């Protein structure tokens, strides 16, 4: 059937695609050692949309690790549900992007790029068809954004009428660290608006946000907003590996969420989020798994949607539920949140219904919603690479690996004109 | 064995067919000339 | 002898046949394996030591919900390529249910009608269930009854298609789903029933006081209401209703076909504890607007015609004692050139319960369907919220860049806005 | 003699059924040893057969039941992958109707004792324990083996972990479900096993 | 064989009803295995059901109920909100009539035996002790789970402590009263209890 | 007194002698050792005490399939010299498989045609199981039919060829081979059947439900073909059927003896039970254009002749009952010098089912030898094939030093298309 094939870049990507495959096998009762243990059907009636049999029963994941430097592809194998990859998908660079989108896009991506191609093309021509790709990298450095944005880019001209998800994460509004994060930012983001079908973002501060007032961890890692990511992971997919009352898959979203193909950049969020004392306390039941849902907090970027205007919208649903208070809450908050809706769609929401919950709970709900609010975390990276740019600053690390200036202007227009025809719609 | 024959010597048929029903369910009335109960 | 043909198309065809299927194999006494532990004929088949084998196709062209059929409970009563199945989603499109998958499925789907309705002749018509608002539903949905027309003239082509809300649509395409649909159906089907899901909605929260059911509890009443249809195809009564007067009462000209169900009464057991059940009041409960099917107000509605069947232990004589009292009634109003208004058909069967379902064992019981002016509503708010999207070319390349060409959206605005015309005239 | 003349249950088959052919021999023109079909035995013992309540059941209770076997082992990952569709469609069969149908008998290539417990606990079907050597001479009659480590006789191995066998009242190989053969149908070669024709009796 | 295959109460019944109906047929063109309409179980035996104040009550107490079977936990909370509610719909029910009309079945989750006797003297109905097999094999019959601690052969989470289980005489699901189900709505499904089609015959 | 011989040449010759004769002497009760524990005397003759012996030719110049058979079970059925093996393969070689190294081994095989021939008189006929495309296939399958013609030229040769399909030919040479093999089998054959591998495959991969499907799957097919050719002339029937009486109903023209063939029902155990396979159900699917067995699209060709055969407990009542609703629909059309076309032959013994296969215990079956204008097309795409590839001399040196000569393959190229131009001829 249809099989989804998981392409993971930088080392952001590796260890977000660590976490993705930990959560999706703990959803799926697969043991790190390749076999399964559940003894349900429910599982195991899906497990091509993810993996593959390789003759002794065991099941290795349709994904690619993908990094110029291989202290990050260690990382990955050496910890738990690292034993779950063939090495084979595993490309190795030996020299490494040193945050430069130039070295990981023109210069010494280059030569990585033949030799995971066919790495591609070994599952995916290796199955009748695929049902599409997911991407998940970085933009704040090199290797994740010029590699992964190429990558991108070079799957087009073989699968042109193939859904492609990108799941990148931007860079920091308030804390960044890589000083040069403005020029990456750009660079992939005016080259993925012509060859991406739909965007959905992803901040570190917003996770850093969930993580300290709706969870309240006094210290949380990079793993936790990892498993944070990795929730809205197995979200906006599992209605392709499990039944329900109302179906839908990846190419359900893009049709319901793109009116226009310029414009395809999403919010992500997952909930219920309660923190420790507070997992008994609180009821959960879909009024309020609503309500939380449609809030600033509940976001993975770092926007907030009163500002803008949703345009268009989807929230799929899990577990044991019941279909009309699904849906008419759907209506309560377009009744009252009234202002807060473009007036030109009618109805904007989408609703679907899995009827299986992730493990541990037992009603769940992953909302991606097309708001022109993200025009705003657009400007605040045009407007800081415009003002190193008038600066001529940090350019011969661009320019010295074959890279035109004409190429850092046409990234200025090209953003220019993307929060010009969101800002439209408001 | 070929199928037997399916005529008497009186040149009938030998087997009846049912008939496609409807499910019969019968509904109780007379009425006139004492008009029972 | 008799048989009738049933088509699901759209994972709402889905889910809406087997809940049909199962009251029909409780029905007649159908063992989830097809044995019988002879009205069977008009619904069921046979095959040897009992096994009545189903007479209907299911449509999909995504498998997540086809092959989890043939992973549960009923196996075995249905024929494994009657459940025919694709392998992606149409996805909310009605290009992609017409010119990219679905002309690789309708060829394998006509291939097992034909085999499926050439097995005795008798047939009455083929009954179809789709949603308009989806994508396979409303595309795949209108190529198949393109090529019904084309070689299965002149048979008769009933239809329940899931109409959205005003409010509950769950999809924000369906406006264009939904209107590129009517011009499928309003010069192909021949009798066009209307649904909707918050008018199912409000009778399970009012009549039953059922505060949290979901899809299948609808499916239940709406598989009660095709079963109270064929009830007399099937079942023997004092006036037979087949299907050819479905629309020759009910269908006063050829392009006027839309019409309006009710079904009475939906009481549960614990109030059937309370209320008796006599033939006058099971149909003044399906006269009242607030007991409708479709979410369609029949007070600015004006009826042209309706159907009445009764299903139980109904006596002929109270039956025109409540129907002479609805003409007494002022508030439901008739049209002058119709002054009769009125088919009744009458069988003898109860109808049967399910347990673990909604509904109580009642004696008696009421499938009401009418053809009324009240149509022309849930149509020109499909006006309303078409032209405020399609002025703006949203959603527009997902249909344009996919096979199907600019121009066909405006002249199916035409076609509905004919249909408006059509039951405005009607309606003077 | 079927399907196969080297296995220690149809050699003890033999020995057994000319054994008394002889000894009416001498108690009265009879035809020794005695012809294939002729031939009957006992399958399973008075104490070999085990539900899941723990509690023993003769062979004569599976009769008008097909019956089939189920060589599992708990750390191949291909028997982790059959057992839930084979219990589902050990489930959907008999539920849907009004008879019972189908029967599973699980036999065990598992190394010891207490993992044995632990995959026994999944099943609802009946069992045979490790320390029966019934569960010796039935593989080596089936040759169902994971690898060559006892002297099969010039065959090969038949199938490998996991599969099922519909077996008759005699042994015999009714049909075989191809789950790993020369078909490889796994995980749907179950759609395949005829509830009719086949039937212990 | 209603309503679950793998339910060990009722894999208990199998291994008796074709027991005798292989009796018969040694004794005398009989079905074996026989129709899943002619089984007949007992459900509770003799010294199984206690009363009020502990006598001995049988299973020919309960013709013409409408049966029901009340799972509980003592510290539970859910069985501590719902407990006072059904309290009086057992009341009014069973007082306000010609006729004794309902009944409830007490099966136990407490945790020793202090648990029991203080649950216990808060409920007036019939009950099961919780020595007894019959709470464990009567637990799984009805699929009823505190937790996924007991090894199940593919079951669901059909519902939570508390549960109310209408029954019939063989066993059979009657009619769910979903407290806590996938209508999720509480403490008032106990209302959709009928008692004239489900009679315990 | 009745006898009739099978002939099987090639590897694809051997082992469809043993799947036929797996299924024969399953049928008439022969054990691998012969010994029963007059309806026999067809295909076993009987030796001794109760042994019933095969009587056949198996021929191949390679050992490698032939000497495994005779390790085999059935190794104590068969005598050894009617398994006669030679030393080489012919090597997909028309030169050598005819001329060089086939030359000493039809002395051994004219020996035993002529000692398994003459026991009785009144020999029925002579069948060939030959593979085209392979070299002792078509080579040594040429010659020995030159010789039996010579030597017994009254007596009937059926040939069941097994083709290269359009897409799957499984080799290069496929061209050379068959047009050389069809000079021959123009001239002197009097009864060609096509066996294409595809459109089996395709067959086993619907109906029967094998997505990996062997040469022996292929093989149980034909096995079922040739069981219910020869079961009219095995056991009694409501209406004979002889093996004279195929030429005379479906060769009108000597030179157009080129037929088809269709197996219905072949449904699978799972998907059996639940159709009434009834003697039309299983004659409409006889006629179905992809249930062809060698993938000759009939639409575009006119039907010459065709012959029925059914197989169990059929009425003759509905047999012209569902051959005239064949004669009606307009999807199928016959040349208008045969106004009539159909040969109907009724056996009453059912089809036995093979353990553990792929088929099904079915009580009725129908086979169908059908001749066709649409045998035109699967020589022409062969014209296609071998000029594109003889064009620019490719593998020309293997036949011209190894025993022919530069001219035999324009004569093949002429008198094929001189088949064409008799198969338009009559095409008016
Ligand atoms: N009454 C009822 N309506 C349903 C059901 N399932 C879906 N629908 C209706 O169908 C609409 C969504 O479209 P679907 O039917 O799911 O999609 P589809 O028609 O199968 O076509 P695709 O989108 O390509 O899958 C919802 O808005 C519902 O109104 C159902 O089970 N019962
Ligand atoms: N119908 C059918 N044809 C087969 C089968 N196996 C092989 N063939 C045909 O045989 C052809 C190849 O020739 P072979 O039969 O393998 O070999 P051969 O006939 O002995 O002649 P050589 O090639 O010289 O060895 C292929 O093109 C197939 O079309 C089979 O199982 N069934
Ligand atoms: N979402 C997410 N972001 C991360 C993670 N780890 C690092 N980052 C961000 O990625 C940036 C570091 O870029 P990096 O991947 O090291 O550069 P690269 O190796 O050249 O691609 C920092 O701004 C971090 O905020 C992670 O686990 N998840
Ligand atoms: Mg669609
Ligand atoms: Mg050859």
């Amino acid at each position: 059937m249809r099989e989804i094939v998981h392409v993971q870049g930088g080392q952001c990507g590796n260890q977000i695609g660590a976490k993705f495959w930990e959560v999706i096998s703990d959803e799926h009762g697969i043991d790190p050692t390749g076999t399964y243990c559940g003894d349900s059907d429910l599982q195991l009636e899906r497990i091509n949309v993810f993996y593959n049999e390789a003759t002794g029963g065991r099941f290795v994941p349709r994904a690619i690790l993908m990094d110029l430097e291989p202290g990050t592809m260690d990382s990955v194998r050496a910890g738990p549900f690292g034993q779950l990859f063939r090495p084979d998908n595993f490309v190795f660079g030996q020299t490494g992007a040193g945050n430069n989108w130039a070295k990981g896009h023109y210069t010494e991506g280059a030569e990585l790029i033949d030799s995971v191609l066919d790495v591609v093309r070994k599952e995916a021509e290796g199955c009748d068809c695929l049902q599409g790709f997911q991407i998940t990298h970085s933009l704040g450095g090199g290797t994740g954004s010029g590699m992964g944005t190429l990558l991108i880019s070079k799957v087009r001209e073989e699968y042109p009428d193939r859904i492609m998800e990108t799941f990148s994460v931007f860079p920091s509004p308030k804390v960044s660290d890589t000083v040069v994060e403005p020029y990456n930012a750009t660079l992939s983001v005016h080259q993925l608006v012509e060859n991406a079908d739909e965007v959905q973002v992803i901040d570190n501060e917003a996770l850093y946000d969930i993580c300290f007032r709706t969870l309240k961890l006094t210290t949380p890692t990079y793993g936790d907003l990892n498993h944070l990511v990795s929730a809205a992971m197995s979200g906006v997919t599992c209605c392709l590996r499990f039944p329900g009352q109302l179906n839908s898959d990846l190419r359900k979203l893009a049709v319901n969420l793109i009116p226009f193909p310029r414009l395809h950049f999403f919010l992500i969020g997952f909930a219920p989020l309660t923190s420790r004392g507070s997992q008994q306390y609180r009821a959960l039941s879909v009024p309020e798994l609503t309500q939380q849902m449609f809030d600033a907090k509940n976001m993975m970027c770092a926007s907030d949607p009163r500002h803008g205007r949703y345009l268009t919208a989807s929230a799929m649903f899990r577990g044991r539920m019941s279909t009309k208070e699904v849906d008419e809450q759907m209506l309560n908050v377009q009744n009252k949140n009234s202002s807060y809706f473009v007036e030109w769609i009618p109805n904007n929401m989408k609703s679907s219904v899995c009827d299986i919950p992730p493990k541990g709970l037992k009603m769940s709900v992953t909302f991606v919603g097309n708001s022109t609010a993200i025009q705003e975390m657009f400007k605040r990276v045009s407007d800081q690479f415009t003002a190193m740019f008038r600066r001529k600053a940090f350019l011969h690390w661009y320019t010295g690996e074959g890279m035109d200036e004409m190429e850092f202007t046409e990234a200025e227009s090209n953003m220019n004109d993307l929060v010009s025809e969101y800002q439209q719609y408001q | 064995s070929p199928p037997e024959s399916s005529l008497q010597s009186n040149f009938v048929p030998s087997h009846e067919e049912v008939g496609r029903h409807k499910r019969f369910l019968v509904n109780s009335r007379d009425s006139l000339q004492g008009n029972m109960i | 002898m008799r048989e009738v043909i049933s088509i699901h198309v759209g994972q709402a065809g889905i889910q809406i046949g087997n809940a049909c299927w199962e009251l029909f194999c409780l029905e007649h006494g159908i063992q989830p394996d097809g044995q019988m532990p002879d009205a069977f004929n008009t619904f069921f088949s046979e095959t040897g030591a009992g096994k009545h084998v189903p007479r209907c196709v299911f449509l999909d062209l995504e498998p997540t919900v086809v092959d989890e059929v043939r992973t549960g409970t009923y196996r075995h009563l249905f024929h494994p390529e009657q459940l025919i199945s694709g392998k992606e989603d149409a996805a909310n499109n009605f290009a992609r249910g017409h010119y990219t998958i679905g002309k690789e499925i309708v060829d394998l789907s006509l291939d097992r009608i034909r085999k499926l309705a050439d097995n005795c002749t008798g047939l009455q018509g083929f009954l179809m269930f789709n949603a308009v608002g989806g994508g396979t539903g409303s595309g795949l949905g209108c190529l198949l009854l393109e090529r019904l027309s084309v070689d299965y003239g002149k048979k008769s082509k009933l239809n329940f298609c899931s109409w959205p809300s005003p409010q509950v649509s769950t999809a924000v395409v369906e406006p264009y789903n939904s209107v590129l649909s009517t011009h499928s159906l309003l010069e192909h089907t021949d009798v066009a029933v209307m649904l909707d899901n918050e008018a199912i909605y409000d009778i399970c929260r009012r009549n039953l006081d059922i505060e949290r059911p979901t899809y299948t509890n609808l499916n239940r009443l709406i598989a009660q209401v095709i079963s109270s249809l064929t009830a007399s195809l099937r079942f023997d009564g004092a006036l037979n209703v087949d299907v050819t007067e479905f629309q020759t009462n009910l269908v006063p000209y050829p392009r006027i076909h839309f019409m309006l169900s009710s079904y009475a009464p939906i009481i549960s057991a614990e109030k059937a504890y309370h209320e008796q059940l006599s033939v006058a009041e099971i149909t003044n409960s399906a006269f009242e607007p607030a007991s409708m099917m479709a979410k369609c107000d029949p007070r600015h509605g004006k009826y042209m015609a309706c159907c009445l069947m009764y299903r139980g232990d109904v006596v002929p004589k109270d039956v025109n004692a409540a129907v002479a009292t609805i003409k007494t009634k002022r508030t439901i109003q008739f049209v002058d050139w119709c002054p009769t208004g009125f088919k009744c058909g009458i069988n003898y069967q109860p109808p049967t319960v399910v347990p673990g379902g909604d509904l109580a064992k009642v004696m008696r019981a009421v499938c009401m369907i009418s053809n009324s002016t009240a149509i022309a509503e849930v149509f020109s708010r499909m006006d309303h919220k078409f032209d405020l999207m399609y002025a703006k070319r949203a959603f527009v390349h997902w249909y344009v860049g996919e096979g199907m060409e600019e121009g066909e959206f405006s002249e199916a605005r035409e076609d509905l806005a004919a249909l408006e015309k059509d039951y405005e005239e009607v309606g003077i | 003699s079927q399907p196969v003349f080297a296995s220690p249950l149809n050699v003890e088959k033999r020995r057994l059924n000319e054994e008394r052919a002889l000894m009416q021999a001498q108690k009265a023109n009879i035809q020794l040893p005695p012809n294939y079909g002729d031939m009957d035995l006992i399958l399973f013992p008075e104490g070999s057969l085990k539900n899941s309540n723990n509690t023993v059941i003769p062979q004569s209770h599976l009769k008008g039941k097909s019956v089939a076997l189920y060589f599992a082992d708990g750390a191949d990952p291909k028997c982790a992958s059959l057992l839930p569709f084979l219990l589902n469609y050990y489930r959907t069969m008999n539920e849907g109707g009004a008879n019972q149908k189908i029967e599973i008998i699980f036999v065990s290539l598992d190394r010891d004792r207490e993992a044995f417990e632990s995959h026994r606990a999944h099943m609802p079907w009946l069992s045979i324990d490790l320390e029966n050597p019934l569960t010796e001479i039935l593989k080596r009659h089936f040759r169902v083996m994971k690898e060559y480590e006892v002297p099969t006789y010039g065959y090969g191995s038949r199938t490998g972990v996991p599969s099922v066998i519909v077996i008759g009242s005699d042994g015999r190989e009714a049909q075989f479900l191809p789950i790993c053969s020369g078909l490889e149908e796994g995980d749907r070669a179950l759609l395949r096993w005829d509830w009719r024709n086949t039937k212990f009796a």
